[PDB]
């Protein structure tokens, strides 16, 4: 160990004096404080292109030793296994790292992350589905720790781009943004994963709330710049907005992953500008004719049937569905963000219901006055 | 994870002599203790109460003692002299809930896995509400909202125990809170029912309110979510009484 | 490693476990001291949604004690004279049962003490006997390490005065195990299904 | 009530037969040794 | 090692053993155990009331409380009663004969019955009065009969009688 | 030997306590003592109730175990308020206001240790609707 | 007789389960924990012991007993991986030991601190200046390698020892290797 040390001293300016901590940890036997040093001097700006000799090196300090921190070991010697960079035996270095530390902490099942982005980055048929499932699988009895968490929502946010997962890896894209609240990391980048979740409301089908990510300021302020379009669209989704020119400008304006699905564009949008009637008009206008679904979808008298059904599939119209007059009755068991700023019009409608409850309470006391009093 | 709970007219009496009898010298305003009872079918009793002195700090709300050797004897009491009675919370009174509550959920749940907590207002009556239950639930706020500690409100209803029916006519004898006098008494069951109706309602209005106003955090995210379908459920069509013009008034003009 | 956790930990764990049985076997065994409810057992195999039992008390009444909350039905195999709880109308403790009045004590011998010098005449046949009663009562090992189930019916026949009565009971003796007596003569009872 | 007795065990418990049908047994009273109480014979019993 | 060997000794002495504490509270949990009077319902009164026969003493009526699902108790059901509480507090099925019980399931272990010889006859006799009704009920459906009840065996007291028996049995 | 028109002050938890304990061990007659204090001759005042299982033998007095009841005494000092024993209740199913032999008994024993030892009957059966 | 009641709180920190002594510190500190409870014991076999957490947490399940197991017990495997509160710990001792208890008994709340810590100044000063007020008498002994004996350490035993109080010292350890003896030896007679 002695000998290490001072091998260890060099390769590097300003690491002696780490490698002197390094020293005095280990004399007086401490782990912890270690690991937040070797997790300084990797977080150095550097990029740790001797990432073979360093690994030897923390390997050698800690079979030694034998009693560091387990899981933030891992959190930081995985940079190492990533950066080392051949699957073939990266897949055996996390199963090292697993033999090392094989304790049910976050080594374990950070190591299975590592496991799965290897299988995204080649490979994408071996072990993909089972280990992306196990980790949910394995976060019982965990429901705060909000690390591995934030990894496993990375890995599926990242999964998007496979057939197995969309609306729920959209989903898991929103677990990973509330928590983690500081950016953390560059805005262009988040920016860019707003508009991966943006696409993939759009492409999926049953996202129709889709909710905190609508009006949601974290996602929406970084697109605050470029693309606004892609905002006003999401609005438009959720307050029930047509904008059938920005929406159709929406389809184009990035061509990728929008120009095949812009159908489903066109239906969900003719899907979700109903519920801007149906919250609120309280059943005021239950007679939802033809030419008032006309005026607020667009939409020819042909598709009205199949709009109308879809639906009553999905949730937003449950009520009866008539041709003879075209009328479609209004009951909503799936509700949505009701635009907060806009909230005065339902404490309106409630305080309406007050004063009518408290009007009729007084009238029926009035008329029991040869009771009551 | 229970569905429900249901508390008992048998605890709540308890728990207000004992914050009164501990309350004598210790006026810190907290009472701590713990609730026994059983959950046999997702649904939560109480059968038994007792109080801790209980001091607290406003510094990070973790000053605190108890004595838990006592409070295990008497739940090994309790539970000799009646297996089926099994701790199921633990109570502190205080509606305005500090931050010790985790520390203190986290080393009772030994003795419950599901740990719940329960206030009791002793001196408050605000309209009809003896007591609260709460549930702790951490595994994330919401889909796409930050880490809180976010303890809810599992449904709380008071229970009809058996055999007690007796002694609280017995010690009443004077109001008889019962259907007696059925005109008038009807008559009052309507009054208060409006009375409760409109009080809450108006709550509910002012929370709508402030809300609007932004000086508190909006939980909007289940407040839309429940009260949008109440706003939109077709009550107000009246062509169902056009159908039904008839919908007793034939039973009104026959009694007539 | 991890004894000296363990036992401090199972030898306590060992002698508090078996204390408070000792203190409940008490708590029901002066009530098993104070059994008054004969057990008509009508039993039924009340699996829980194992078993189940009623009983017929001595004042005329039934107690339907679940489960059998305290002896096993392979023991507490139905009949009657077995503990019931004159309080908590459970199971108790099984008990000997009654011998059919008569069958009690009807001229059963407990312990014969003629001896076999004292009889001969026929001692071919009586060591035949010997071998086929009493060798498998003795040596009952040998026959069960041999495979060979010894034969229960032996009939003596011949006309009375031969020592057929004193040849069972001095080898009832040799056996040194129950001697019962039956008066062949008068089963023939009135009664029926009495003999 | 007066009953008779039954039998007994190797010597604490008696198993008892009592006029109340009953299948009695009991803790001899402390006045009363096991020695003179023999099968067969009739004793009256407390209630309590 | 000597702080290894030692403990694998001392737990196992257990497991099933030091199984004691909680017998110990069953059968305290016996001795204030209620102990709740069983009765047949003769008929239902109404809809809560139900007049039940207790198996030795007078026909009380009781009622079901709240949840006791009244619907599936019927005249002739078990339930348990208690003279204070005044309800039924559980219900509970039948009966099924113990002593014969035991003697009719206490069958010793016999050989097949083909290891008796001669009666070849007499045992597809019992094959088609048993076996066959029940394995085929659609060729006597066709026929459209009922099957036959039961056969006598009588004949010199040393036959098979009983052996056919243990090993029907 | 003073006993005027004397009053009890009994709390409703200990009603409750009672009712609760009455109906778990009904056949049982189960036994407790009334946990009460003489702050004058005749006001006496009962504000807790404990229930205490019967023990095997019956009603008798090594079945309120000395050990088990000052360790409950000890846990009400440390935790609720401490309170004086100097009565006693007991579910009676069997006949209604008197005491049984055995009951007389143990009473005397009870007002040989206090100064009176309050002899309460409470009938758990015959309470069902209005009475107890 | 003069009987002591005394309450120790144990620093729970992430640190504690390195090996600077010889199986850990935590162990170390335990070793500390039994040997001056087996001092209380001799001296009379109820003299009663209590344990206290500030690992983010106040162990209260241990209580002030005279038995040594249950500390040993319940303290092992405590899981040193939370960060250390000193401001909570000593307080809650506090009130812990403010229980039921004798009034011949005297009151004393003993520390052991392991770890560096990570607190206000301005806050352990007030809570010193409080427990002046509220006549609190703590002793607390430092094990392993931290900055030992700090300036919030020494001032707030000064303040509980000072103005003619029990003249109870706080000792600086050498980082790792200490000598337990040599650290308990005042305050077992004096202190
Ligand atoms: N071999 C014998 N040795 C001694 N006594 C005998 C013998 N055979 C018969 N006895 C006498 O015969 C009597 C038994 O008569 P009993 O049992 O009626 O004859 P059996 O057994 O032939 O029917 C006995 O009292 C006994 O004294
Ligand atoms: N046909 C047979 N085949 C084999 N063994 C027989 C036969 N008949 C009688 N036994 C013998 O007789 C004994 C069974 O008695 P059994 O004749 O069945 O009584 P029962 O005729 O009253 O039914 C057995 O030991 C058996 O070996």
């Amino acid at each position: 160990v002695p000998g290490f040390l001072q091998q260890s001293q060099n390769s590097g300016p300003g690491q002696p004096a780490v490698w002197h901590r390094l020293e005095e940890l280990y004399t007086k036997k401490l782990w912890h404080q270690l690991t937040l040093q070797v997790l300084d001097f990797v977080q150095d700006p550097c990029f740790a292109q001797g990432d073979g000799l360093i690994k030897l090196y923390e390997n050698f300090i800690s079979e030694f030793e034998h009693r560091v921190n387990p899981l933030s070991l891992v959190e930081i010697i995985l940079h190492v296994v990533r950066q080392m960079t051949d699957p073939n035996v990266a897949l055996t270095f996390l199963e090292k790292t697993r033999e090392k530390v094989k304790s049910s902490d976050e080594a374990v099942i950070l190591c299975k992350t590592a496991i799965g982005a290897l299988k995204l980055n080649i490979g994408d048929l071996q072990v993909t589905k089972e280990t992306i499932e196990d980790v949910e699988e394995m976060l019982n009895n965990l429901p705060g720790v909000t690390s591995v968490h934030s990894r496993f929502y990375d890995l599926s946010s990242k999964y998007y781009q496979t057939i197995g997962n969309h609306a729920s890896y959209y989903k898991d894209a929103l677990r990973f943004l509330g928590c983690v609240d500081i950016k953390d990391l560059p805005v262009s980048e988040q920016q860019e994963r707003a508009f991966t979740l943006g696409l993939a409301g759009l492409l999926g089908e049953g996202v129709f709330n889709f909710g905190e990510l609508l009006m949601h300021p974290v996602l929406e302020s970084l697109r605050n710049t470029d693309r606004q379009w892609l905002i006003d669209t999401l609005y438009a989704f959720n307050s029930g907005n047509v904008e059938r020119f920005q929406t159709l400008k929406t389809a184009w304006g990035q061509q990728p992953d929008l120009a095949a699905n812009e159908a489903q564009l066109l239906r969900k949008i003719q899907l979700l500008c109903l519920m801007e009637m149906t919250f609120t008009r309280p059943a005021n206008h239950r007679q939802l004719t033809f030419e008032e679904i006309a005026k607020s979808a667009k939409i020819t008298v042909n598709e009205v049937e199949l709009l109308v059904m879809k639906a009553l599939s999905v949730g937003l119209v449950k009520g009866s569905i008539d041709e003879v007059d075209k009328r479609v009755h209004m009951t909503w068991v799936q509700p949505r963000v009701l635009d907060l700023q806009q909230i005065k019009g339902m404490k309106d409608r409630l305080e309406f219901w007050c004063t009518d409850v408290k009007s009729m309470e007084m009238l029926v006391e009035h008329q029991a006055h040869d009771i009551l009093t | 994870a229970v569905q429900k709970v249901v508390v008992h007219p048998l605890v709540l009496l308890s728990v207000v002599d004992h914050f009164n009898r501990i309350g004598k010298v210790g006026n810190q305003k907290r009472v701590v203790g713990v609730l026994l009872g059983s959950w046999q079918k997702k649904v939560l009793d109480v059968s038994n109460s007792f109080a801790v002195p209980f001091d607290e700090d406003d510094k990070d709300d973790s000053v605190w003692f108890l004595d838990h050797d006592y409070l295990e004897n008497m739940y090994g009491m309790f539970k000799k002299v009646n297996a089926r009675e099994r701790i199921v919370g633990w109570y502190h009174t205080g509606p305005k809930l500090h931050k010790n509550d985790i520390a203190i959920n986290e080393l009772m749940k030994r003795y419950c896995p599901n740990s719940v907590l329960v206030i009791i207002d002793v001196k408050p009556k605000d309209l009809g509400l003896p007591t609260e239950a709460y549930i702790s639930v951490e595994e994330v706020h919401d889909d796409g909202t930050p880490t809180s500690k976010t303890f809810e409100h599992v449904t709380s209803e008071i229970g009809a125990e058996e055999a007690e029916e007796v002694g609280v006519e017995h010690l009443l004898r004077d109001i008889k809170d019962t259907t007696v006098g059925t005109l008038s008494q009807r008559i009052t069951n309507q009054v208060h029912g409006l009375k409760g109706l409109n009080s809450k309602l108006l709550d509910i209005r002012s929370y709508l309110e402030k809300v609007a106003t932004g000086k508190l955090p909006i939980n909007h995210q289940i407040i839309y979510q429940l009260q949008d379908v109440f706003n939109l459920l077709p009550d107000v069509s009246l062509q169902e009484f056009v159908k039904a013009f008839y919908l007793k008034t034939n039973d009104q003009m026959v009694v007539v | 490693k991890i004894m000296k956790s363990e036992v401090l930990r199972v030898t306590h764990e060992l002698q508090a476990m078996k204390d408070k049985i000792k203190e409940n076997s008490e708590k029901i065994k002066v009530n098993k001291t104070l059994p008054y409810l004969v057990s008509n057992v009508i039993e039924l195999l009340d699996v829980d949604p194992g078993k189940c039992a009623v009983i017929k008390t001595s004042t005329r009444q039934t107690y339907f004690l679940p489960v059998i909350g305290l002896v096993d039905a392979e023991k507490l195999k139905p009949g009657d004279l077995v503990g019931v709880n004159k309080d908590s109308y459970l199971i108790l403790e099984t008990l000997p049962t009654e011998y059919d009045s008569r069958v009690k004590a009807m001229e059963v011998d407990e312990r014969p003490t003629e001896q076999y010098s004292d009889i001969g005449g026929l001692d071919k046949q009586i060591q035949e006997l010997v071998e086929a009663i009493v060798l498998p009562m003795n040596h009952k090992e040998k026959f069960e390490n041999l495979g060979i189930q010894p034969p229960k019916g032996v009939l003596m026949y011949g006309p009375p005065g031969t020592g057929k009565t004193l040849l069972a009971r001095a080898c009832a003796a040799q056996t040194k195990a129950t001697f019962l007596k039956l008066a062949g003569p008068q089963l023939v009872q009135m009664f029926i299904g009495d003999g | 009530c007066t009953k008779i007795i039954n039998a007994d065990s190797e010597d604490p418990k008696y198993i008892i037969n009592v006029k109340q049908f009953a299948k009695f047994v009991v803790d001899l009273s402390d006045q009363v040794a096991p020695t003179d109480i023999e099968e067969g014979m009739r004793v009256g019993v407390d209630r309590n | 090692k000597e702080i290894d060997g030692r403990l694998k000794e001392l737990r196992e002495q257990l497991k099933e053993l030091t199984k004691q504490y909680e017998k110990s509270e069953n059968d305290l949990k016996a001795l204030q155990s209620v102990g709740q009077i069983v009765g047949e319902v003769l008929k239902q009164l109404t809809e809560e009331k139900f007049i039940v026969k207790a198996t030795n003493g007078p026909r009380y009526v009781v009622g079901c409380r709240r949840q006791l699902d009244k619907s599936k108790l019927k005249p002739g059901t078990r339930v348990a009663l208690d003279m204070t509480t005044l309800t039924i507090m559980r219900y509970l099925p039948r009966e099924v004969d113990p002593l014969v019980y035991n003697m009719s399931h206490e069958d010793p272990g016999n050989v097949s019955y083909s290891e008796i010889g001669g009666l070849s006859e007499q045992i597809r006799e019992l094959r088609e009065v048993i076996e066959l009704p029940l394995t085929n009920p659609e060729l006597f459906q066709r026929v459209g009969i009922i099957p036959p009840k039961g056969c006598l065996l009588y004949g010199p007291p040393g036959t098979g009688k009983t052996l056919l028996a243990r090993a029907v049995a | 030997a003073v006993d005027t028109a004397e009053q009890v002050y009994i709390s409703s938890l200990a009603l409750l306590k009672m009712l609760k304990h009455g109906r778990a061990g009904v056949p049982m007659e189960v036994m407790g003592l009334m946990l009460g204090e003489f702050v004058d001759d005749y006001t006496v005042r009962v504000i807790d109730v404990f229930a205490m299982p019967q023990s095997g033998t019956g009603v008798s007095v090594e079945a309120v175990d000395p050990v088990f009841q000052a360790k409950m005494l000890d846990m009400l000092k440390q935790t609720g308020r401490p309170e004086m024993v100097v009565g006693w209740y007991h579910s009676h199913p069997g006949f209604g206001c008197w005491l049984s032999g055995v009951d007389i008994n143990t009473q005397q024993s009870f007002e040989a240790l206090s100064e009176r030892a309050v002899a309460v009957v409470v009938d758990p059966i015959q309470s069902v609707k209005g009475k107890v | 007789m003069v009987l002591e009641s005394t309450m120790v709180c144990v620093d729970n920190s992430e640190y504690m389960r390195n090996g600077d002594f010889l199986p850990t510190r935590l162990q170390a500190q335990q070793d500390a924990v039994n040997i001056v409870c087996h001092s209380k014991t001799r001296s009379n076999p109820e003299n009663n012991v209590g344990l206290i957490t500030l690992a983010n947490d106040c162990e209260v399940l241990t209580t002030l007993t005279p038995d040594t197991g249950r500390i040993l017990s319940k303290l092992h495997t405590v899981q040193p991986k939370g960060k250390i509160t000193f401001c909570t710990g000593i307080r809650v001792a506090h009130l812990a030991l403010k229980h039921r208890q004798g009034k011949n008994h005297k009151m004393r709340i003993i520390a052991f601190v392991g770890s560096p810590v990570e607190d206000n100044e301005k806050d352990l000063v007030k809570l010193a200046k409080r427990l002046k007020k509220e006549k609190v008498n703590v002793d607390i002994i430092n094990f392993g390698e931290e900055e030992v004996n700090t300036e919030k350490l020494t001032a707030f035993v000064n303040t509980l020892n000072g103005k003619d109080g029990t003249g109870s010292h706080l000792v600086t350890v050498p980082p790792g290797p200490s000598l337990a003896d040599a650290l308990i030896s005042s305050p077992i007679l004096a202190g």
